């Protein structure tokens, strides 16, 4: 009674020490671009995705829609990938940089800090990380991208030095900088521009729309809202249509950072902390 | 291993592998031969008692 | 490959012999262990063991209660396992008589230690707690041992007792008299944004609604006093940044024809509870709503 096992062949001569290296990565997660049956290693992981001029967020947007397979067995000239289904439970290796505990909710992240290597190929596997550190990394990286243009001053270098490191249980770990050579990548440029645009349109149109709605105010809630907006604040309608559609398209160009779906929840970890048992979730 | 009651932690699957090795300690007790004995063994001289 | 294998009936996964039986009978030995029917083989209740101190195991000898874990910022305990009945002190919805009752049962060190840990940091409870599911067994030494159920039903081994989840009456909340045929049950934590009384409101909602948008839309209209309190604390105390006025998450679903009343007994201290017999656990993460 065989199960769903994607046969992943290779295209290169390997030594016995190469298979002995690869057989240590049994219970690990692997991203796959399409739920196929027979696949090479060039479509196996993230090194096919890694762009020189595109960064973390564009890798993450191409990480929400990947079949997160495992590696059930390795043998002569082939690997047996194992597609998980929602409901069962599987062993996941602790290949992330940060340890876990009993009861956490785990999700996926690109490897910020740096395995098989070939001439053009380097096998790379994604970070698996608990949810609060994931949200902390998102809110660190967006703000560190927001300090891109004003990088020249002497205080903000110490500020991004403070923002560069995070703290978990005994994990005094730090991240790479999104800005390289004093100019932002176009990925994080779009990510910060969407936030600045939605803030600058919310601070402009909401007053007009809440004072339009205030005549049909049938609750004790919208009046406090417009009083709040009034306390903060001290044309042709096709422009309004264009502005509202611009607001919603800059919201639509943002949903890779606003949330993260829970993928794994641990149930019991291995002693010495190298693997755990996780029920898969969609 | 050995069973215990409930409420106590147990002992898992455990195996140990050791490997002895081999020393090398040669000996040499070289003997000399006085050269008269060597020159009188392997060749024959005249027939005297 | 050939037509007989796909034309054969599927192999009975239970009536075929076990791996130990097909290992023994091929070599023909005997052992003192009776083998031929393994327990838990036809199980789908995905269990998980849990160690707890004695102070958090009261009201848990009777099976069925929410084993909701927390985390403290101090490094020696990274997590702890609160019961839902022990969360009733921080519950603003719990009445004063019931609160004075259930404070007279958790008078060990661990419970009040968790109570001090809950109201100390700069966070709310939804980024402090984490839900696991229901407990069904207890070893009950001094350091006890609990086996929660993450996904599946709540049954004893050999399937002979469907265990039931109880919730206290001050956290039960239904919203329509005409209850649906199948209904789901969610975990609502609301916040009244009073200054001193920032203790949250705990609710276990049992509704027929399974969607998320039409659940939070009818959830905004039943906590509008607390929503207006959020806006009120937003305007009278600016330059403080609160968030997550309410949080919900999917706990499970029941059959709606057996959700009834009962009472827990623990050292002859009864407590009226809402009992859910054929409970299932299908977790969802803490989503929020404003």
């Amino acid at each position: 009674a065989m199960e769903a096992n994607i046969f992943c062949t290779f295209d290169h001569k390997l030594s016995i020490a190469d298979v002995g290296k690869l057989t240590k990565l049994v219970a690990a997660v692997v991203p796959i671009p399409q739920r196929l049956h027979l696949i090479k290693h060039y479509q196996l992981g993230l090194h096919q995705f890694v762009d020189h001029t595109r960064g973390y967020v564009r890798l993450r947007g191409l990480l929400r829609n990947m079949t997160l397979t495992l590696m059930r067995r390795v043998e002569g000239n082939q690997i047996l990938l194992h597609v998980p289904t929602h409901g069962l439970l599987y062993t996941v290796l602790n290949t992330g940089p940060v340890t876990w505990e009993k009861g956490d909710a785990l999700c996926v992240l690109p490897p910020l800090f740096h395995l098989l290597t070939l001439g053009q190929w380097e096998l790379v596997l994604p970070w698996i990380v608990p949810m609060p550190l994931a949200l902390e990394i998102n809110q660190r990286l967006l703000i560190m991208g927001l300090f891109s243009l004003d990088r020249s001053y002497e205080e903000v270098k110490a500020a991004v030095q403070q923002l560069q490191t995070i703290t978990f249980r005994d994990a005094t770990f730090t991240i790479p900088d999104p800005v390289i050579d004093q100019h932002l990548l176009i990925d994080m440029k779009t990510a910060c521009l969407s936030m600045s645009m939605v803030a600058n349109l919310a601070s402009e149109l909401t007053m007009t729309y809440v004072r339009k709605l205030a005549l049909e105010d049938s609750s004790m809630l919208l009046v406090k809202c417009q009083e709040l907006l009034m306390r903060l604040d001290r044309v042709s309608p096709d422009d309004e249509i264009a502005r509202l559609s611009a607001l919603f398209v800059m919201l639509r160009q943002l949903d890779d950072l606003i949330r993260e779906q829970v993928v794994f929840t641990v149930c019991d970890v291995s002693p010495d902390n190298k693997s755990a048992t996780c029920i898969f979730k969609g | 291993r050995v069973a215990s009651g409930a409420g106590l932690p147990t002992s898992r699957q455990t195996t140990i592998m050791v490997t002895k090795y081999s020393e090398k300690s040669p000996i040499t007790i070289p003997f000399e031969l006085s050269a008269a004995c060597l020159t009188y063994l392997r060749e024959t001289f005249e027939g005297t008692i | 490959m050939d037509a007989r294998a796909v034309a054969k009936r599927p192999r009975d996964p239970a009536d075929e012999d076990n791996e130990l039986v097909t290992a023994l009978k091929a070599k023909r030995e005997v052992n003192t262990i009776s083998v031929r029917y393994l327990y838990h083989a036809d199980h789908q209740a995905l269990t998980a063991r849990f160690f707890v101190p004695e102070g958090l195991v009261e009201f848990e000898a009777q099976p069925g209660a929410l084993l909701i874990r927390m985390e403290t910022g101090c490094d020696s305990p990274r997590h702890l396992y609160i019961s839902l009945y022990l969360l009733g002190i921080r519950a603003s919805n719990v009445s004063a008589s019931t609160r004075c009752l259930l404070e007279s049962v958790y008078t060990a060190s661990a419970a009040r230690a968790a109570l001090q840990w809950l109201d100390l940091g700069p966070h709310l409870l939804h980024r402090r707690l984490e839900t696991l599911g229901c407990v069904k067994t207890v070893s009950l030494g001094i350091t006890s041992l609990l086996t929660c159920v993450m996904r599946g039903y709540l049954y004893n081994t050999l399937k002979t007792e469907v265990f039931a989840l109880m919730i206290p009456k001050d956290m039960y909340l239904t919203w329509e008299e005409t209850r649906g045929r199948l209904q789901y049950v969610y975990l609502i934590i609301v916040y009244d944004y009073d200054g001193p009384e920032t203790r949250p409101g705990i609710y276990v909602l049992t509704s027929s609604i399974a969607h998320w948008q039409t659940l939070v839309d009818v959830a905004r209209g039943k906590f509008a006093r607390e929503r207006c309190s959020f806006v009120n604390r937003r305007i009278t105390r600016p330059r403080q940044i609160p968030l997550c006025t309410g949080v919900i998450q999917k706990l499970g679903w029941c059959l709606a024809d057996d959700i009834h009343t009962s009472f827990l007994v623990h050292k002859e201290l009864k407590l009226s509870v809402v009992r859910l017999d054929n409970f299932s656990v299908e977790l969802g993460d803490f989503r929020e709503f404003v």
